[PDB]
Parts: structure tokens; C-alpha cells; sequence
């Protein structure tokens, strides 16, 4: 089976990765929510280009 | 008053957003195969909340109880509205003379 | 878990049957309410089912006025009066589980959290066609069928009372039923004593003279 | 009480169904998403149900005689259906979120 995928096998270290105590995580999650929101928008702006 | 409406939105609202999270985290572990069974305590610290909250703030609006003796709200009944009878009301008194005869 | 399952199914599979089965049922209530019933009565009908009514509220709460007057009326009505649609409510639900079953059965649906036995396998699984596979696995249609049956109270709850969901003869006859229960009763004044449980204790003038007397309107 | 009124005892049996129903609902929602399976899952139910009861009492206070004659309905009213809407949404939020 081929490798797996760089941008998920190096994102293993940076995502669900312990940081600091119980006001961090959420913190981090939100912002990676925020980005996945933007993520999202940027992929329907190429639909009429 | 309608704050309890508000209230339970947001509870509501924490409560999805508590289970989209946990779906996303569920989605990323399945990805790197970690048998570890990782829950975050934040999660569930905020769902538990959520749930609490959203069951507080809805047990305040089901309504209001009655008193189920028959004999408690015609304590302010009076006979001057017992006499009434719309069927058979009459228009043929001194009202009509008094205003514009 | 055992299994790898493509999320697009949990977003186009799941979701629609809940949406369906909804709407379906809130049709189904107000179709039902649409056309009910129309139903009309002649006049002595309803003046029998009236003296009917006043005969059993006359035995029931004879105990409230004076023996005279009770027995009077119980002179009376002994001498001179007595004795002188559903195919839409049922049908739609097989149909629509009988297309559900053709145009949706063939791939897992979803999975119970607790355990179960072999007894449970043959009800869960109608569609796949698998052997070894476990009963908490459940086919498209167990979970129509269950999404059906787990919508009652909420059916009751977001709509008026309870709908959505499946489950006199002769005047003569009920002239002497009545004849003879009335015979066997007899007059018990409820106020023989009233006097000594009113001078037991003193009336009960407390927050009577609260609040202020009413001026005008609002 | 020598009177008794049908009309408040059918609204008050109506409160306690609605606030049985919505409840049980919420607790198998979120019982759902906190991924708990199997008996042990269960004991939240119950746990839910205490809870439910005890805000019952904050709602009735003092002078309860008024509205009920006893206790026993505002604690073990309505543990058949809640327990349907329990499971099933269990089920639902079991599925759609731990499952794929």
C-alpha cells in the first residue's frame, strides 16, 4: 500500500496534539474550526472562477 | 419572561456545536489509526454543561400547574356577571334615550 | 470499529428516511383531520341522550337538596317517562415501507450501542445478505421501521394532543337499564351537620383585604 | 378536596408528558454524543430521569397538596415511552457521529 498522505501523515503532529491545560484546546480548535471554515469558502469561490 | 427561549437556543446551539466537534476529532483519529481511545475532558466538560443548562432552562416554560379544587377560582366570581345571559339579551331600555335618542 | 464506511451513505442515506417519515406522518395527521367525519342527528336523539344525562346527574348528585324535592323528581321519571376513510390511516405506511424497500435496501445503515443476540439478526439485516455479520448492523429498512415507531411522543409533543400513528344502541334498552339502576337509590342529605363543621373554627378572613380596589380598566 | 376539577388534572398531566418527553429526548442526544455504549450508558438515563424530578420539585415547591395528590406520579410517571425516545436517539447520534 502506498504511503500515506503527507499533508495527514506530518498534520498527525500538529493536530490532536496536547498543548497546555483546558483553556487551550478549545482555543486551538476554534481556530482550526475557523480555518477549516475558510478552507471551505476558498473551495466554492473556484466554482465560476 | 423570553429569556429562557434565548437560553435554551443556546444550549441547543453549544450542544451541536459539542457534537460536531466530536465527530471531527473522531474523523482525524480515525486517519492516523491510534487505538488509544483519546476523548478531550473539554469536550465533555461542555456537553455535560449544554445538556444541564438546555433541561434547566426548559423546564421553565412547560407551562404553569392549577390548583385542582373546583371551588378556587369563583372566590372572585360575583353575581353581577352570573345574571348575564347573552342569549336573550334586550335592547329596549333608557341606554338608547342617554346616548343620542 | 469492524467496519469502514464511506460517509457519504451517513449524508444521503440516513438523514432522508427521518425526513420522509416526518413529513409523511404530519401529512397523514392532517389529511386524517381533513376529512374526518360529518355527522348529523335527529331531534330525539339528542332529547333522549339529554334525558338520559339528567337522569344519571339526578342519581348521582341527588344528595344535594331537600328529600322532598328528590323524591319528587324520582316519582317522576319512573311512572310517566320510563316506561311511557381509514384506508390512507393504515395503507400508506405499507406502501411507503414497500418503496422505502425498493428504491433504498442494500448497503449497513447503522449500529445499535449495546449488545444483542442471535434472536434480533433475522429482524435488523432484511437487505444485506451477509452470515456472520453481527445483529447490531442494521439494514435500510429496520431503521425506517424504527424511525416510524419511535415518533410517538414526539408526534404528541410538537402537535396537538395525539394523532399521526395508528393504534346509543337501542333507546328502549337504555330506558330500563336506567329504570331499574335508579330504583336501588336512596336519598343521603349531605347538610344534616353542616352547622357544627362551620362553628368547628373561625372563618378564614386572611388575605382577603390585600391589593387595592380596581379604579378603571387595565 | 370534595371538588375536583378534570380540566386542571389533564393540564398538569400534560406539563409532566411534555417535560418527560423533551427531556428524555435531550438525554438521548447526549448520551449519544458522549459515545457512552452499553449498560453502563443506561445508568445516565436513569441519572437524567432523577435530575428531571428533582427540578419538578423546584417547579411544584411548597404546598404540592394543591396540585397532586401524591408524590408518586411526579417521580415514576412515564417510563415506558421516554426509554423508546431514549434508545432511538441514542441510536441516531451513536451512528451519525462515532460510526464513519
Amino acid at each position: 500500500d502506498l504511503p500515506l498522505t503527507g499533508a495527514q501523515a506530518e498534520l498527525e503532529g500538529e493536530f490532536g496534539k496536547k498543548a497546555d491545560g483546558l483553556l487551550g484546546m478549545f482555543l486551538k480548535r476554534l481556530s482550526s474550526q475557523l480555518i477549516l471554515l475558510q478552507a471551505w469558502t476558498s473551495h466554492l469561490w473556484k466554482m465560476f472562477y | 419572561p423570553s429569556l429562557w427561549k434565548g437560553l435554551v437556543g443556546i444550549g441547543l446551539f453549544a450542544l451541536a456545536h459539542a457534537a460536531f466537534s466530536a465527530a471531527q476529532h473522531r474523523s482525524y483519529m480515525r486517519l492516523t489509526e491510534k487505538e488509544d481511545e483519546s476523548l478531550p475532558i473539554d469536550i465533555v466538560l461542555q456537553t455535560l454543561l449544554a445538556f444541564a443548562v438546555t433541561c434547566y432552562g426548559i423546564v421553565h416554560i412547560a407551562g404553569e400547574f392549577k390548583d385542582m379544587d373546583a371551588t378556587s377560582e369563583l372566590k372572585n366570581k360575583t353575581f353581577d356577571t352570573l345574571r348575564n345571559h347573552p342569549s336573550f339579551y334586550v335592547f329596549n331600555h333608557r341606554g338608547r334615550v342617554l346616548f343620542r335618542p | 470499529p469492524e467496519l469502514l464506511l464511506d460517509s457519504n451513505i451517513r449524508l444521503w442515506v440516513v438523514l432522508p428516511i427521518v425526513i420522509i417519515t416526518f413529513f409523511v406522518g404530519m401529512i397523514r395527521h392532517y389529511v386524517s383531520i381533513l376529512l374526518q367525519s360529518d355527522k348529523k342527528l335527529t331531534q330525539e336523539q339528542v332529547s333522549d341522550s339529554q334525558v338520559l344525562i339528567r337522569s344519571r346527574v339526578l342519581r348521582e348528585n341527588g344528595k344535594y337538596i331537600p328529600k322532598q324535592s328528590f323524591l319528587t323528581r324520582k316519582y317522576y321519571f319512573n311512572n310517566p317517562e320510563d316506561g311511557f376513510g381509514n384506508v390512507t390511516n393504515v395503507l400508506p405506511m405499507i406502501l411507503i415501507g414497500g418503496w422505502i424497500n425498493m428504491t433504498f435496501s442494500g448497503f449497513v445503515t447503522t449500529k445499535v450501542p449495546f449488545p444483542l443476540t442471535l434472536r434480533f439478526k433475522p429482524m435488523l439485516q432484511q437487505g444485506i445478505e451477509l452470515l456472520t455479520l453481527d445483529a447490531s448492523w442494521v439494514s435500510s429498512a429496520s431503521w425506517y421501521f424504527l424511525n416510524v415507531f419511535g415518533l410517538r411522543s414526539i408526534y404528541s409533543l410538537i402537535l396537538g394532543q395525539d394523532n399521526a400513528a395508528d393504534q346509543p344502541a337501542d333507546t328502549n334498552k337504555a330506558f330500563k337499564t336506567e329504570w331499574e339502576a335508579l330504583e336501588l337509590t336512596d336519598h343521603q342529605w349531605a347538610l344534616d351537620d353542616v352547622e357544627e363543621e362551620l362553628m368547628a373554627k373561625d372563618l378564614h378572613f386572611e388575605g382577603m383585604f390585600k391589593k387595592e380596589l380596581q379604579t378603571s380598566i387595565f | 378536596p370534595p371538588f375536583i376539577s378534570e380540566a386542571a388534572v389533564r393540564g398538569n398531566a400534560a406539563v409532566l408528558d411534555y417535560c418527560r418527553t423533551s427531556v428524555s429526548a435531550l438525554s438521548g442526544a447526549t448520551a449519544g454524543i458522549l459515545g457512552l455504549t452499553g449498560l453502563y450508558g443506561f445508568i445516565f438515563y436513569l441519572l437524567a430521569s432523577v435530575l428531571l424530578s428533582l427540578l419538578l420539585i423546584l417547579k411544584a415547591g411548597r404546598r404540592w397538596n394543591k396540585y397532586f395528590k401524591s408524590r408518586r406520579p411526579l417521580f415514576t410517571g412515564g417510563l415506558i415511552g421516554g426509554l423508546f425516545t431514549y434508545v432511538l436517539f441514542w441510536t441516531f447520534l451513536y451512528g451519525m457521529v462515532h460510526v464513519y
